[PDB]
């Protein structure tokens, strides 16, 4: 989830964006 | 600010300077 790919690893915009509404 | 590790806070705060009006829904499970 958004904690593996974020937060243990380097985030990007590309995947941030699939977090909004 | 999006390109690096973001945890906690600092996560919830990309997410919300990135989707502005829309929001977002942040699930750490």
């Amino acid at each position: 989830g958004i904690v593996e790919q974020c937060c243990t690893s380097i985030c990007s915009l590309y995947q941030l964006e699939n977090y909004c509404n | 600010f999006v390109n690096q590790h973001l945890c906690g806070s600092h996560l919830v705060e990309a997410l919300y300077l990135v989707c502005g009006e829309r929001g977002f829904f942040y699930t750490p499970k």
